């Protein structure tokens, strides 16, 4: 009762799958090679801390990523697959934003990376649209009682990142320093920009 | 699809499985894990065979207990699999002949799915909309935390996109539909047991109607 079916391992499944196909012929010659690379290298919250540091220090540019995203997006070379149509919603000091994908894991690959594990887990999906205060505190991050949380459920094709609010500390900073401290959590909304002392 | 997938609002979980900006390894774990999205894209774009509506479908249809014990990427393994062989692309026996051992799938579609609808309203921004009560046994793009709840649209979408429980099950009437974010009170979804602010949906104009 309840017990798991029987299964080959997955590494088995997973290349039984690939070999049934490219024996086919239907995998072009590095096709998966390509993918994996660009998935690894390409697709990277790097890219999302890039725009952000941009928006911080430039007025107008801030404007755009926030009416605008895809266009924001596309001047440096940016959209691609899961990232094609892409808004940004700015926290505010009476507003903290979360995105998630509570049906599967929904994540604007391209200028946040892949999803990690967490963020796909039953945990995260069931808990962060009822819960997120607490969901964000246990995981670090306190948000005053005060501050409106406002999840963002990624349920179809608008693909989301988090500008974060600008922390005290940083005036003057370069774009390069700036965008040191913006994380991938950052962009996904459970943590908030950290500044040494 | 009521599955088991459709899991915002379920209460018994535990602690998610992170603390802020803490280490969380390369892409992939483990070698064959780049295969299931890279397979995915060859079957969407290269092949022609289905759509990623029709991926997302086929991971519902994992038979419930066995969605909940496996993780993440090997459901796009099994997903995959599954769809190669119902296009008839694939077989399992050669499946499992390559695997050297069982390669259990999801389960058949218990619905042909739903065409785009054919009345709907262009809504506006700042105006009250409300989920439709209906109830679809196939793919559909809505949650079933905010079915019959009402809510503000926050964004009409520039673009539009095939109706997802056309389009998940490969139906010709798909069509096309703008999506909207619609803003959700907490209170409206989960009444005092919440401890959240709002919540948006990003919803397909089919599923929704003007607000009484
Ligand atoms: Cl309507
Ligand atoms: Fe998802
Ligand atoms: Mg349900």
């Amino acid at each position: 009762e309840n017990a798991a079916p029987a299964q080959a391992p997955v590494s088995d499944r997973a290349w039984a799958l690939f070999r049934a196909l490219d024996g086919k012929g239907l995998v072009p010659d590095g096709y998966v090679e390509g993918w994996k690379k660009t998935f690894e290298e390409d697709f990277s919250p790097r890219r999302g801390a890039e725009l952000v540091a941009r928006a911080w220090t430039d007025p107008e540019f801030r404007q755009l990523l926030l009416t605008d995203g895809t266009a924001a997006v596309a001047q440096y070379g940016y959209l691609g697959p899961q990232g094609e149509y892409i808004v940004a919603v700015e926290d505010t000091p009476t507003l903290k934003n979360v995105i998630v994908c509570s049906l599967c894991s929904c994540t604007a690959w391209p200028i946040l990376g892949l999803p990690p594990t967490w963020y796909k887990s039953f945990e995260y999906r069931a808990r962060v649209v009822r819960e997120p205060r607490k969901v964000l505190s246990e995981m670090g991050t306190e948000i005053a009682s005060d501050i409106e949380i406002r999840v963002y459920d990624t349920t179809a094709e608008t693909r989301y990142m988090v500008l974060p609010q600008r922390p005290a500390g940083t005036e003057g900073w370069s774009q390069e320093q700036l965008q040191e401290i913006v994380t991938k959590d950052c962009l996904i909304g459970v943590a908030i920009p950290q500044v040494p002392t | 699809m009521d599955g088991v997938h459709d899991l915002a609002g379920v209460q018994g979980f535990g602690k998610v499985p992170h603390t802020v900006n803490a280490d969380i390894g390369p892409t992939f774990h483990a070698e064959w894990e780049h295969l299931p999205y890279s397979l995915m894209f060859a079957g969407v774009a290269e092949l022609g065979a289905f759509s990623v509506d029709e991926v997302k479908y086929v991971v519902e249809r994992m038979e419930p207990r066995h969605y909940m014990m496996t993780p993440y990427y090997e459901r796009y393994v099994i997903g995959v699999a599954t769809l190669m062989v119902e296009k008839g692309i694939l077989t399992q026996d050669e499946l499992e002949s390559l695997a050297g051992g069982p390669f259990p799938l999801s389960r058949p579609s218990e619905s042909e799915g739903r065409p785009a609808p054919v009345e709907t309203t262009t809504f506006e921004v700042g105006q009250r909309v409300r989920v439709r009560d209906e109830y679809v046994p196939g793919h559909i793009r809505m949650p079933a935390y905010c079915r019959g709840r009402v809510g503000t649209i926050s964004h009409r979408t520039t673009e539009k996109w095939p109706f997802p429980d056309a389009i998940g099950h490969g139906r010709n009437d798909a069509g096309e539909e703008p999506t909207y974010h619609v803003k959700f009170a907490a209170e409206e979804l989960f009444g005092s047991d919440t401890d959240g602010g709002s919540v948006v949906v990003d919803l397909f104009e089919g599923y929704l109607e003007p607000a009484a």
